[PDB]
């Protein structure tokens, strides 16, 4: 078959338009449905001689349209995208838009620019051949329109936007920075009564809000306290894909640790569990996420929310379903983090009565080491601070028996601080029963030594505090 | 060389990472391996977003357990309306997990017990047909029967959509 395709590919190079049209046609099919072929054509290589095609019979009708179909077959396969981006056709798509207006040949044109778009580099290019420009003037014009294919024609442009968004270079020339000239076109969105543009704006400022930086300077400029208009619309009924967005983006401004105190004050804690009851997991997890990210290095903040017996006591709810899980583990772990950064008496009160130290211990036996301590760290505290109280749930739980299995591990070095929940834990009448188990044969050897200093020090300590006292 | 991703979902995950390990030959790359036109499959701080629709998604796996059939009724109402809003027109396969279990003397007298009885074929397609499948396919993972034949429904679903 290279014997067919070498001379259908040198034909291409041909200045007569009607020559194009058949060995074109000719070329079609097959390869119609054989990526094989179309594969090869790739390395021919077809696809820069194309654009330059496009280029100069852009105002014919007949190729201009087969050669977008042609586009959006190649962009399919993986090779493409590397290839187009040396060639002009972001700038030559763009050039093409403008001129065009009817919903049929711009819909083609939209079905070459998504899967293009894709590679980060061509929506750099894009943005600068001013796609972005035209884009929300499509918005624009037919935001209360109810045509059928208006309302197509501004879910594409809108989400079109959104996936630009996610080219960290693109995005950041966009945000320019925010406020801009385009972020705030799409800021004024949010406020907007257009379901489509509130999904849009929510999910572009969640991708413009993507480094500590740009998050601060939204924070700054209320861009928090339009989400939470957003949200306080949304609340009894209904569209949970706009929960998300709008929850995604908060979460998101919530990383840098400066923003986190700004945000409690705005209120965002009390907006953000109004979704409590949503039934739905994607919104239940950027909840959760969220409240997670809110309360890291605020203390305060975490004391209520501990208090709060609705939340604790849902989150013992979601730990305790089979399904998702990840909605389960976003849960489990701001159960640890409550205790954690309050460290309040009163938190571990709330969630030892809610039932939540059976799913604390399980997670202390989580596949991931960051969540293994956490459950570790947290049950350290519960220990230290309110050990009455809990003792009961920890033998329920069979917590003694999990930590001598942690420390005779294969492994890590988080089992320093087992090794120090089980001496806190030590000192409970009715609490272990670990000598009843015989955990001193593991002890006196992690004295001797862990490469870890410190592993070797609470280790050697422990073996005192088990022969002793 | 054509890259497809294929998300995967259902009751509990001892029937479904059960169906995906056993293709070695919440991340996995497996592959044809190359037949010679070659189809790679990708499986299931900052979050950077997605709008719909571009999803970052070719096609849904919706898992059940032959051997539950509370596992197949939970189906319409606790998956499929998550894809329905957030995944539309993604295509979707339901799948029979462990198809071993059905006439089997411990587990149907077991399922007796919630006066109940295993899950039959024409309640699996009776729920592809509903919840908009593009196709149904059972399977067992302990005695690998079906299990390829997943993973080629999977790639076709995925592959359709000159001049
Ligand atoms: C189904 C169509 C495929 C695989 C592509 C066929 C077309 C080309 C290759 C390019 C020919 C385009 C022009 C001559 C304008």
């Amino acid at each position: 078959d290279a014997g067919l395709i070498s001379p259908l590919v040198q034909l291409l190079n041909s200045k007569d338009q009607e020559v194009l049209l058949q060995t074109g046609r000719a070329l079609g099919n097959i390869c119609y449905d054989s990526h094989s072929l179309q594969a090869q054509l790739i390395n021919m290589g077809v696809i820069p001689t194309l654009v330059k095609l496009l280029g100069i019979h852009c105002q014919n009708a007949a190729l201009t349209e087969m050669c977008l179909v042609a586009f959006g077959n190649l962009a399919e396969l993986e090779s493409s995208k590397e290839q187009f981006a040396s060639t002009n056709i972001a700038e030559e798509l763009v050039k093409l838009f403008k001129k065009q207006i009817e919903h049929d040949k711009r819909e083609m044109i939209f079905e070459v620019l998504a899967p293009l778009a894709e590679n980060d580099a061509i929506k750099l290019q894009l943005v600068e051949a001013g796609l972005v420009e035209c884009l929300l003037e499509i918005v624009q014009q037919k935001v209360d329109s109810d045509k059928e294919d208006d309302i197509t024609e501004l879910k594409t442009g809108s989400d079109l936007m959104v996936l630009l968004l996610l080219g960290d270079e693109s995005m950041q020339k966009l945000f320019e920075g925010g406020k801009g000239s385009v972020f705030q076109r799409v800021l004024s969105w949010i406020p907007s009564n257009n379901h489509q543009l509130q999904l849009a704006g929510a999910l572009a400022i969640a991708n413009f809000a993507r480094n500590d930086a740009n998050c601060i300077h939204m924070v700054d400029n209320g861009i928090v306290e339009k989400l939470m208009d957003l949200l306080d619309r949304h609340v009894e009924d209904g569209n949970v894909t706009v929960q998300h967005a709008a929850l995604s983006a908060l979460r998101n401004l919530a990383i840098p640790v400066i923003n986190k105190a700004k945000m409690l004050s705005a209120g965002v804690t009390e907006a953000v569990l109004k979704f409590l009851k949503s039934e739905m997991p994607p919104v239940q997890f950027k909840l959760l996420g969220t409240l997670r990210m809110l309360i890291d290095a605020q203390a305060e903040a975490a004391e209520q929310l501990g208090k709060n017996v609705k939340l604790v006591e849902r989150l013992v709810e979601w730990c305790e379903a089979k399904d998702h899980a990840g909605v389960m583990g976003e849960s489990n772990r701001l159960l640890s983090a409550l205790i954690r950064h309050s460290k309040s008496k009163d938190v571990i009160k709330t969630i030892v009565q809610s039932g939540g130290i059976k799913h604390l211990v399980t997670m202390a036996t989580s596949e991931h080491v960051i969540m293994q301590n956490e459950a570790l760290v947290a049950l350290a505290l519960i220990a230290a601070l309110e050990l009455g109280t809990a003792e009961k749930d920890l033998e329920s739980a069979k917590l003694v028996q999990i930590l001598h299995r942690l420390l005779a591990d294969e492994r890590s070095a988080p089992e320093i601080k087992y090794n120090s929940m089980v001496l806190i834990c030590a000192l409970m009448g009715s609490e272990c029963l670990h000598k009843e188990v015989q955990d001193l044969a593991f002890l006196d050897v992690v004295s001797k030594l862990r490469s870890h200093e410190n592993k070797s020090v609470a280790q050697q300590a422990s073996l005192t505090e088990q022969r002793l006292t | 060389a054509i890259r497809k991703k294929l998300v995967i979902v259902g009751d509990g995950a001892c029937g479904k990472t059960c169906l995906l390990i056993v293709f070695s030959k919440e991340n996995y790359v497996a592959d044809i391996e190359v037949d010679g036109k070659q189809v790679e499959l990708a499986l299931w701080d900052y979050d950077r977003l997605r709008p719909l629709s571009y999803p970052d998604t070719d096609v849904i796996l919706m898992c059940f357990s032959i051997d539950s059939p509370d596992s197949l009724e939970n189906i319409p109402e606790k998956w499929t309306p998550e894809v329905k809003h957030f995944c539309p027109n993604v295509p979707i396969i339901l799948v029979g997990n462990k198809k071993d279990l059905r006439n089997d003397e411990h587990t149907r007298r077991e399922l007796a017990k919630m006066k109940q009885e295993p899950v039959k074929p024409e309640e699996g397609r009776d729920m592809a047909n509903r919840i908009g499948a593009f196709g149904y396919m059972e399977c067992s993972a302990k005695t690998k029967d079906g299990v390829r034949e997943v993973f080629e429904m999977a790639t076709r679903a995925a592959l359709q959509a000159c001049l």
